[PDB]
C-alpha cells in the first residue's frame, strides 16, 4: 500500500509566478527504470486531463508551464508561470504497485487582484406567489477572495431561518469567485414591509455592500 | 471523437447495489484498459479498479470484495456493478483509457452517483424573474431557483443552452432529502423582455424536463 | 529512548537531541520487532550509513488507527493539533505494539 | 432548546450488513472549526456508555465497530459489521448549545433467524390461592420474530379481564425474544372449570402454541 | 477503581425534600464534572444537569428551582438535593464523569427515585414450579414470582448470582402503587426436582430478602 500524503493542501499563487505541490510517497521503486509517477488535473467546471507523465514529460492539450521531477519519495510540480487555466485540484498517482492511489489534493487558487461582487436581485415569480411562497434571491457574483457573507436583513427584524449559501468554486479559466444567496419565505413575509435589505461585507468593498429591494416589484 | 460518459443510476440507499453504464469511443475496447476512479469523495482522488486488455482485473484494496468491474468487449461498454455503498462514496464516476506507463490519458464526464436513504424527487422549478419595476443597464442578469429535487445533477440552461457568455453553475444546497440550486447567466438588455426566455431544467436521475418561462 | 520507561504525551513529547555517536539503523530496521517501519526521504536500507549534524527521538504514544496519521502532510486530530511533522521530514517513522 | 430530530426511530438489520443512523440539528453552527456531536448506546438493562465524540473519533472500552460521520446538521452513526450482540438503542447529544439534551433515539435489532417459543405454564403457591387470588404464569421465550398474539382463554369463554403481558425485548447476549404471560383470577374462577388454556398464536406457526393447566395442579 | 454508584432513596412521600448520594471514584472529582440524567421519560434520554469543573452549575427550566447539586471535593461524593418532589416527580437518576468536549465517558448504576403517597410494600414472593403436564426436553424452565412490591429496584436471581446467562429478567408491570415481575431460570430438565432450587430475591428500598425454593 502506498499513502500519498500529498501537501499542501491549497495554495494561493498569483499570476506569472512559480507555484509548487509537492507530493510525498512512501513506494515504490523502478517505476518503469527509476522512482517517478503521474500528475493529473481536475477542474471544477471542466472534466479531468493528464498533465504530466512519469513526472518529467509534456502531454499534447495541456501547456508546457507544468514541469517537474522527483526523488523516491520527494516529489514536485513546478507551475512556471501561472496563467489563467490552474485554478483547480492536482493530484499523484503511483502505478507501480495495487492500490493505484491518487495524492490528497492541493487546491491551487489563482491569486489575483481583490476585486468587488455584482449586485441582483431577484423578486419572486408569479407561481410563488400564487403558491403563497416568496423566495428572494441576492446575487454576488465575480469577487475575489471567496470570504463573503451576506445578511439577509428584513426591515422588522433580521431573518435568519431559510438563508442558504451556494459557495462555487474557483473556476479553472475564470478566476473570479461566484455566490448565491437565498430567502425562501411566504407572501406574507415577502408582503410584511414596504422595503428590505440584502447586507453582505467583502473584503474589497471597504463600504458596506447595500442593495434593497421592494415587495412592489412584481 | 472521444466519449467514455456514465450513465444509468438515479438514486441508491445506503447497503445497497446499482449498475453504470460507460460508452466507449474513440479506441477499441481490445487496445486499452479502461480505468474506473472516483471525484473526490472528501479525501483526495480515490481509484477503484481497472479491466486490462483481454486479461484479468485489479481492484482497491478497501473495493476488491464490493466493487466488480464488467467489461463488454462486443458492445464496446464497460458496465460498473457495485454493492454495499455508504453515503460518503457519493461523487461522479469516472472512466479513462489506459496510457503507456498504466497512466490515465483520456477522461470522461462521468455521472453523478448518489447514495442517501432519501426517495427521488422531480423538481418544482420556479424562475428567478425581475418585476415590472427592475432597473437595467445595458444588460440584464436572469436565473432560475430549482428546489425540491433529489438526487443531484440538474442541468439549468438558457434557452437550451443558447447563452454562454456569463453562465455561472452554482453548487447544490444539501437540504432535508431535498436539494436546493440557484443559477445566474448576464445577457444583453436586448433579449428579455424584448425575446422570449423559457428557463430549461434538466434531472438526468428522473429524466424530467421542467420549462418555465422567466 | 525506544525501549524507555514511559513516554511523553502526544502534545508535549520529548525531543531527544543526540549528537556525537554512531547510530546502526540496519540492525533496527532487520529486527523484526518493530510494528510499523517506513522512511520518507530515503529508504531504510540506504539511510544506514549517512552522516548528520543533529537527530532527534521524539517519544509519544498513540493508538494503532492514529499510527498512520503520522506522515508528511497527513491530516488528523494528532498531525495538526498536536504533533506536526515536517512536510519536508527527510527522516524515519518507526513504532511497536 | 434543540430538539435532535433522530432518525430513523427503529432498524431491523442482519448480520453483516451495515447499520445508518442518522441525527438532525439546527444550532449551534461553528463553534471552533465544526459543530459535530456525540454518539451513545442504551442498552435495555444498562444506562449508556460514550461510542463516539465529535462525530469522527473513537473511543476506547467500547467495540471498535462503531464509527460515523457528519456535517454541521446531520450526523451518521456507522455500525460494521452488526454482530449478534448490538441489539441496543442508540442516541446522539447536544453540546454547542445547554441544556445538553439527546435525540429520540433509535432502536437497532438483530434480524435473526425464526424460531418458535417454549411450551411450559407455572401454576400459583398453595398461599396465594388460599388467600383467594390466582396468578398462573405462562411463558413463550426463545422465539422470533416479536410478532405474536398472546391471549389468555378460559374454558368458559375468552378472558379480557385477567389478560397481561411481560414482554422481554431483544436482548444484548440472549438476540431472541421472551414474552410471560400472566393470568389475574379469584379462587372460584380459577376452580370454576377444570381446565384451562394458554392460548397464542406465532407468525410462522400457523398452528396456536397452546398449554393448558388444570385446577388440581398444586 | 471507577465508582458512580447512587444509594440513599428508596421511597418519599408527596411534597418532601431528599438528596442522593453518589460516591466518585477513579478519577479526580476537581478535573472533571458529574453529569445528572433521567432513564428516558416518555421521549428519548432526559438530561438533568452538570457542575462544572470548578465553575458552575447547569440546570433545565424545570428543574432549577427544584434540584439541585453540591459537588463536594473533599470527600469525592456529589450531591442532589431534591425539594419539592410530588406525585408526578418519579424519575431513576444516573452519574457519569464529564469528558473533554463536554462527553459522558463513565457512567454508574443509578437508582429508582419513586414518589407516591402510598407506604413502602414489601415483596410477596413465591416460587413458580411447572404443573404435573409441562414437558421436558432436555431443558426445563424455573422461575420466581416477585409480585406486589413497591417501588423500583429489585433484584431476583438464582442461588445469589451463580448463573447469569441462563437466568432471564421481565418487565415489571405497572399496577396501582404496586408491582409484578415474572422471572425464569433455564436448567437442564435432569436437574429439577433433582437438584436443591433456591431462588434469592432483593428489594433494595425496603431491604427485604425472602428466599423460596422452587
Amino acid at each position: 500500500n502506498i499513502v500519498l500524503t500529498q501537501s499542501p493542501a491549497s495554495l494561493a499563487v498569483s499570476l506569472g509566478q512559480r507555484a509548487t505541490i509537492s507530493c510525498r510517497a512512501s513506494e515504490s521503486v523502478d517505476s518503469y527504470g527509476n522512482s517517478f509517477l503521474h500528475w493529473y488535473q481536475q477542474k471544477p467546471g471542466q472534466p479531468p486531463k493528464l498533465l504530466i507523465y512519469l513526472a518529467s514529460n509534456l502531454e499534447s492539450g495541456v501547456p508546457a508551464r507544468f514541469s517537474g521531477s522527483g526523488s523516491r519519495t520527494d516529489f514536485t510540480l513546478t507551475i512556471d508561470p501561472v496563467e489563467a487555466d490552474d485554478a483547480a485540484t492536482y493530484y499523484c498517482q503511483q502505478n507501480n504497485e495495487d492500490p493505484f492511489t491518487f495524492g490528497s489534493g492541493t487546491k491551487l487558487e489563482i491569486k489575483r487582484a481583490d476585486a468587488a461582487p455584482t449586485v441582483s436581485i431577484f423578486p419572486p415569480s408569479s407561481e410563488q406567489l400564487t403558491s403563497g411562497g416568496a423566495s428572494v434571491v441576492c446575487f454576488l457574483n465575480n469577487f475575489y477572495p471567496k470570504d463573503i457573507n451576506v445578511k439577509w436583513k428584513i426591515d422588522g427584524s433580521e431573518r435568519q431561518n431559510g438563508v442558504l449559501n451556494s459557495w462555487t468554486d474557483q473556476d479553472s479559466k475564470d478566476s473570479t469567485y461566484s455566490m448565491s444567496s437565498t430567502l425562501t419565505l411566504t407572501k406574507d413575509e415577502y408582503e410584511r414591509h414596504n422595503s428590505y435589505t440584502c447586507e453582505a461585507t467583502h473584503k474589497t468593498s471597504t463600504s458596506p455592500i447595500v442593495k434593497s429591494f421592494n415587495r412592489n416589484e412584481c | 471523437q472521444v466519449q467514455l460518459k456514465q450513465s444509468g443510476p438515479s438514486l441508491v440507499q445506503p447497503s445497497q447495489s446499482l449498475s453504470i453504464t460507460c460508452t466507449v469511443s474513440g479506441f477499441s475496447l481490445t487496445s486499452y484498459g479502461v480505468h474506473w476512479v472516483r471525484q473526490s469523495p472528501g479525501k483526495g482522488l480515490e481509484w477503484l479498479g481497472v479491466m486490462w486488455r483481454g486479461g484479468n482485473t485489479d481492484y482497491n484494496a478497501a473495493f476488491m470484495s464490493r466493487l466488480s468491474i464488467t467489461k463488454d468487449n462486443s458492445k464496446s461498454q464497460v458496465f460498473f456493478k457495485m454493492n454495499s455503498l455508504q453515503t460518503d462514496d457519493t461523487a461522479i464516476y469516472y472512466c479513462a483509457k489506459n496510457g503507456g506507463a498504466h497512466a490515465m490519458d483520456f477522461w470522461g464526464q462521468g455521472t453523478s452517483v448518489t447514495v442517501s436513504s432519501a426517495k427521488t424527487t422531480p423538481p418544482s422549478v420556479y424562475p428567478l424573474a425581475p418585476g415590472s419595476a427592475a432597473q437595467t443597464n445595458s444588460m440584464v442578469t436572469l436565473g432560475c431557483l430549482v428546489k425540491g429535487y433529489f438526487p443531484e445533477p440538474v442541468t439549468v440552461t438558457w434557452n437550451s443552452g443558447s447563452l454562454s457568455s456569463g453562465v455561472h453553475t452554482f453548487p447544490a444546497v444539501l437540504q432535508s432529502d431535498l436539494y436546493t440550486l440557484s443559477s445566474s447567466v448576464t445577457v444583453p438588455s436586448s433579449t428579455w423582455p424584448s425575446e422570449t426566455v423559457t428557463c430549461n431544467v434538466a434531472h438526468p436521475a428522473s429524466s424530467t424536463k421542467v420549462d418555465k418561462k422567466i | 529512548v525506544f525501549n524507555a520507561t514511559r513516554f511523553a504525551s502526544v502534545y508535549a513529547w520529548n525531543r531527544k537531541r543526540i549528537s556525537n555517536c554512531v547510530a546502526d539503523y540496519s540492525v533496527l530496521y532487520n529486527s523484526a520487532s518493530f510494528s510499523t517501519f517506513k522512511c520518507y526521504g530515503v529508504s531504510p536500507t540506504k539511510l544506514n550509513d549517512l552522516c548528520f549534524t543533529n537527530v532527534y527521538a521524539d517519544s509519544f504514544v498513540i493508538r494503532g488507527d492514529e499510527v498512520r496519521q503520522i506522515a508528511p502532510g497527513q491530516t488528523g486530530k494528532i498531525a495538526d493539533y498536536n504533533y506536526k511533522l515536517p512536510d519536508d521530514f527527510t527522516g524515519c517513522v518507526i513504532a511497536w505494539n
